[PDB]
């Protein structure tokens, strides 16, 4: 359970970072 | 003279990076490269051979004539040694001339009619060119033909039991011919070993290829699809919804004998089927699938006998060999015995009374071994879902899939 | 046991060892050993791919593809008759010494659930023994014969807790 | 959280079987007066195992196991269909040319 | 599906049969699972070919 | 006329009455679930045309 939610939160963080850098 | 600069460059450009410019200068050709290079090939292979050997051999092999003249044994030995011990991930930087070299080797072997030496060569080339084992390469269509023209079906089995989930782009090339040929030759191989359940799947994956023109590799994948579906099942299976409309417009009218054969193999009556096989004997033997058609005629009897189990609990052998038209209790005895031995029917013979007793009671699901079956079928779906999630997260983070 | 290792050894020596055509010893060994494992689909192609020069020179191989057809068109008396027809060197003698046992066990397993009452004369041809010798040896296994009519009646003879946790952890993610 | 409710009841059965075993060994080697009644009831308790290993039991037990296995199989098929739909929806956005 | 019966053509007796609900359920569920896995593999291959844009040109 | 819940046995001159009721609601539910998944899967797959 811990590994699955860490992976999900990391994917979400990567997507958020991509969204932020896309504003260029 | 000038080649000495070219040979040295690959010596110094390699083993230190600069791999982008290496493929650039390899693509600069050399205008037949002074074809007498057979001496410099061995020395250039510092460490585990090299990459420029691929560039030399690709030019050597396709001189569109006299491969390398009668240097064949030496050329074949060089190709075999190179492919066996090319090593390195560098061979994946140029999966455009590697596939070309393998294709040229396959064509030469097929022309020279020794398609058995190359089965061992295109087994390391596949193993040392794909990222993982679930990736389809253009070489998969060469092994499945080499091991089909030279009846040796078992070496290809490890490469046909993998469910492919990715297709190599090969940095250009990879026309649809390779994809169609792999899924046609695999179906032919599986049919030859009497594995019809997966032969039908392999043929279906070739018919449903996106198309806009008729190709004579999809016609002889519908003609055989009909027969394999009539052998494995009692009817022609329905092609998937996303099937290209070209199959339903020109491919279908071109195959009219086989649809007629299915029509006769829709009302259970071997008398008309036997006549139809002979009336259309020219078409069935011109397409080379004569022998896969007689299997349908032999399977009609085995289908009728199984259909007897849904109505009868005990039948007489003389009486049984009058509804399935077997013409003799003695032959019906062996027809039932063969089906019992193959696990197609559940019955028992009584030679005293001469009667066949149908059991129709295979299994009650209270076995600790059926739990193993459910466990395996659950594990396969678990792995499938994990794969789907894995190649879904790779799209969720795609920079292109944030703007749309 | 040991025959599977021999089989894969001949397969490897057929694929990579020769320059396209292998020696008649390994060719015939593979052909005869395919029949032992009941792999007629592969044996037919092995016979079809043999060059038409070993066949006309080493005729003994043509003998081996004389047992095979008998397995192909299932004919137990044909199998037993043809096995006892030819002979070769010490390469197929132990092959057709386990093939005999395999065929005789296949016949016994065949007439144990397909037939519930069979003539003793037909049973003798099935198993491959003389009728008198067959009936006397039948009675030990418990199959009840019936004399004066020769109608033998064959008679039929650790981490689960981890797996369930793995399924639960998957369903709930 | 379900396995802990079954981890606190086995821990109570174990800590009693262990005490009974210790008392039996003490009576054997000699530490307490030889009481016949206790050593007879312990024999009966030992003879009580296994608990109902009849042939009809290991058909109902396996019936239940197979029923739950099939239910689990269908649950995984449904979850895989949901993942199927999610991936297909996410795919027909990027690689759409119509 | 009009009469759920089986003919015994030795003593000429028409027996009434009863379908086993549990066995039928298990059989059809296993068959559905097999078909679903086949369709899943086919769709994954279709996704690969669509992603790579493999088709035969009219030329 | 739905008054006796049984069936006759002619060859043995019997009357077999219906008395046992196995689980008929769990297997029907499982059949409905299987049949509905068989259609949902096709509907999902056909979206990738």
């Amino acid at each position: 359970k811990e590994n699955h939610n860490r992976t999900q939160q990391q994917v979400e963080a990567e997507v958020t970072n991509i969204k932020k850098t896309l504003k260029a | 003279s000038a080649l000495e600069q070219f040979v040295n460059s690959v010596r110094q450009l390699s083993a230190q990076g600069q791999m982008t410019q290496l493929c650039e200068l390899i693509n600069k050709s050399g205008e037949l490269l002074a074809k007498n290079l057979s001496h410099l090939d061995t020395v250039l292979g510092a460490l585990d051979v090299q990459e420029h050997s691929l560039g030399v051999l690709a030019v050597l092999f396709v001189k569109f004539s006299m491969p390398s003249v009668p240097d064949f044994e030496t050329l074949f030995s060089q190709v075999q040694l190179f492919i066996s011990t090319c090593n390195g991930e560098h061979i994946r930087y140029a999966t455009d001339t590697f596939a070309g070299l393998c294709h040229q080797l396959t064509n030469a072997l097929v022309e020279r009619k020794q398609p058995l030496r190359g089965i061992g060569i295109l087994k390391q080339a596949i193993d040392k060119m794909q990222m993982n084992t679930n990736q389809l390469t253009s070489i998969h269509a060469d092994l499945c033909q080499l091991c089909l023209l030279a009846k040796c079906f078992k070496p290809a089995l490890p490469y046909l039991d993998v469910d492919m989930m990715d297709i190599c782009k090969e940095n250009g090339a990879y026309d649809a011919k390779h994809f169609l040929c792999y899924y046609y030759y695999g179906g032919m191989i599986y049919t030859g070993l009497k594995n019809f359940e997966r032969a039908l799947y392999f043929y279906e994956q070739a018919i449903t290829t996106p198309a806009m023109a008729v190709s004579h590799i999809m016609l002889e994948s519908y003609k055989k699809y009909i027969l394999v579906s009539l052998i494995l099942l009692g009817k022609v299976q329905q092609l998937p919804k996303y099937t290209s409309q070209i199959v339903g417009r020109f491919i279908k009218p071109l195959s009219n004998a086989y649809h007629e054969l299915a029509q006769v193999y829709s009302t259970n009556n071997p008398s008309e089927l036997r006549n139809l096989v002979n009336k259309h004997s020219e078409t069935f033997t011109r397409d080379n699938n004569m022998g896969l058609v007689k299997q349908c005629l032999s399977s009609l009897y085995k289908k009728n006998i199984q259909r007897l189990t849904k109505t009868f609990l005990t039948l007489s052998l003389q009486d049984m060999a009058s509804r399935v038209q077997l013409s003799g209790p003695q032959e019906a005895e062996k027809y039932v015995l063969h089906m019992i031995e193959d696990g197609e029917i559940f019955a028992s013979i009584n030679q005293k009374d001469g009667m066949v007793s149908f059991h129709d009671n295979p299994e009650k699901y209270n076995n600790p071994a059926m739990l193993h079956n459910i466990d395996q079928e659950m594990l396969k779906c678990i792995e499938l879902d994990e794969r789907l999630k894995a190649m879904d997260q790779e799209i969720t983070v795609n920079p292109q899939f944030v703007q749309k | 046991f040991s025959f599977k290792k021999l089989l894969d050894q001949c397969e490897n020596q057929e694929l990579e060892a020769p320059g396209g055509i292998a020696t008649p010893p390994v060719y015939g060994q593979l052909l005869a050993l395919y029949l032992l494992h009941n792999d007629m689909n592969n044996a037919r192609y092995l016979w079809k791919r043999i060059p038409p020069a070993i066949k006309s020179a080493n005729s003994e191989l043509g003998g081996i593809w004389s047992v095979g057809q008998r397995i192909w068109q299932r004919d137990f008396p044909g199998i037993y008759t043809t096995i006892n027809a030819h002979q070769w060197s010490e390469t197929v003698q132990p092959i057709m010494e386990a093939l005999r046992d395999a065929t005789r066990r296949r016949a016994f397993a065949l007439v144990s659930q397909a037939y519930t009452s069979i003539i003793a004369d037909d049973f003798a041809a099935f198993v491959g023994l003389p009728v008198e010798e067959a009936v006397k040896g039948i009675l030990e296994q418990g199959w009840q014969a019936d004399s004066t009519t020769r109608m033998v009646l064959p008679r039929k003879p650790e981490q689960q807790l981890a797996r369930l946790t793995d399924y639960v952890a998957f369903l709930e993610n | 959280e379900h396995l802990i409710a079954q981890h606190s009841a086995i821990k109570m059965l174990h800590s009693r079987v262990k005490l009974i075993l210790e008392y039996v060994k003490a009576s054997e080697a000699g530490e307490v007066p030889f009481n016949h009644e206790i050593l007879r009831e312990a024999y009966a308790l030992c003879h009580c195992l296994p608990v109902l290993s009849t042939d009809k039991f290991k058909t109902d037990f396996y019936d239940q196991c197979n029923d739950v296995g099939l239910m689990a199989y269908l649950g995984t098929i449904t979850k895989t269909c949901n993942t199927m739909n999610q991936f297909v929806n996410k795919f027909n956005v990027l690689y759409d040319r119509q | 599906g009009l009469i759920s019966a089986r003919v015994d053509s030795h003593s000429k007796i028409l027996y009434a049969r009863d379908v086993d609900q549990r066995s039928t359920t298990f059989e059809k569920s296993l068959l559905m699972g097999k078909e679903f896995q086949r369709r899943a593999k086919a769709m994954m291959l279709r996704a690969a070919v669509l992603r790579n844009q493999i088709h035969v040109k009219s030329p | 006329d739905n008054t006796i819940h049984g069936r006759i046995d002619q060859v043995n001159q019997l009357l077999e009455l219906d008395h046992q009721k196995r689980g008929g609601a769990r297997y029907t539910a499982l059949d409905k679930w299987t049949n509905q998944l068989n259609s949902l899967n096709q509907a999902v797959v056909s979206k990738l045309a």
